[PDB]
């Protein structure tokens, strides 16, 4: 739970994405919610202005505003405000979801993908199984920390990371589980950087290695932070007076959900 | 869905 100095705007996006084994993009789906937390009653009679970049009338996003929000004012002036012009938001510091969106992209379209993935498999001499290379490239601006790759086998023999061909080679097996499978953590994927995670693992046949899933999370606190799809705040403002600015912080985040290769 | 207020 982030700390709130009066107004805290959380822009949270969840990315689903799917690839073939060779890295060909099958599909993606991005979901978003803008959350508002207010804890000082003076600030609760407020209006948010969205960044000049964002197109609120772009229908591919299916922008839906909370029922109490003035839908028309959102569409004309990119203003989060209330129907009842004299009502206020709660000052109770509870997370109020006021705007949502969802966008999808088709096969071979990378516009919603923060982390592209490719896999290669050839058989191994060191175990009854396969030498795997997972190649990845972030197009994010920040670093990802503690990315987890899960391979849905529970082997008998422990997994051997290839420390030579893995980019971020303190990479380690964190667990091996009968239902959840085998999870490898790598500590960093740096901004706009291609890497690779090489290892060897015991499996009865190639198809048992799939689906491979990845798990990751980016968070950034900053007034000028932009979400992965370009959601951002321009200002916050007294509902009754649009020149009178108000103090506020923004968190933007991006976490994966169904993010996989098979 | 949406939180009432």
């Amino acid at each position: 739970v982030p700390e709130n100095n009066g107004i805290l705007i959380s822009i949270k996006e969840v990315i689903n994405a799917e690839f073939s084994r060779d890295g060909t993009i099958h599909s993606s789906e991005l979901k978003g919610v803008l959350e508002l937390r207010i804890n000082d009653h003076d600030l609760s009679h407020s209006n948010l202005k969205l960044a000049d970049s964002i197109d609120v009338r772009d229908k591919s996003f299916q922008f839906k505003t909370h029922p109490n929000i003035d839908k028309q004012s959102f569409l004309s002036t990119k203003l989060i405000s209330l129907r009842d012009k004299s009502k206020a938001f709660p000052a109770n510091d509870q997370s109020l979801g006021v705007l949502r969106w969802r966008k999808v992209a088709p096969a071979e379209d990378d516009s919603l993908i923060p982390l592209t993935l490719t896999t290669a498999v050839s058989p191994s001499e060191s175990q009854q199984g396969f030498d795997v290379i997972i190649e990845y490239e972030s197009v994010l601006e920040t670093e990802l920390a503690d990315v987890i790759f899960t391979i849905p086998v529970f082997p008998q023999e422990p997994v051997d990371i290839n420390t030579e061909s893995s980019t971020c080679s303190d990479a380690e097996v964190v667990n091996m589980d009968q239902e959840m499978g085998t999870s490898i953590k790598i500590s960093k994927i740096a901004a706009n950087d291609a890497g690779a995670l090489a290892f060897t693992i015991e499996a009865p046949y190639e198809d048992a290695l799939y689906p491979m899933t990845v798990s990751f999370q980016e968070s950034t606190r900053d007034k000028l932070a932009k979400s992965f799809t370009g959601m951002a705040i321009q200002s916050v403002v007294m509902a009754n007076d649009h020149d009178q600015e108000l103090p506020y912080d923004v968190i933007t985040s991006l976490k994966s959900d169904e993010y996989l290769v098979q | 869905k949406w939180d009432d207020f």
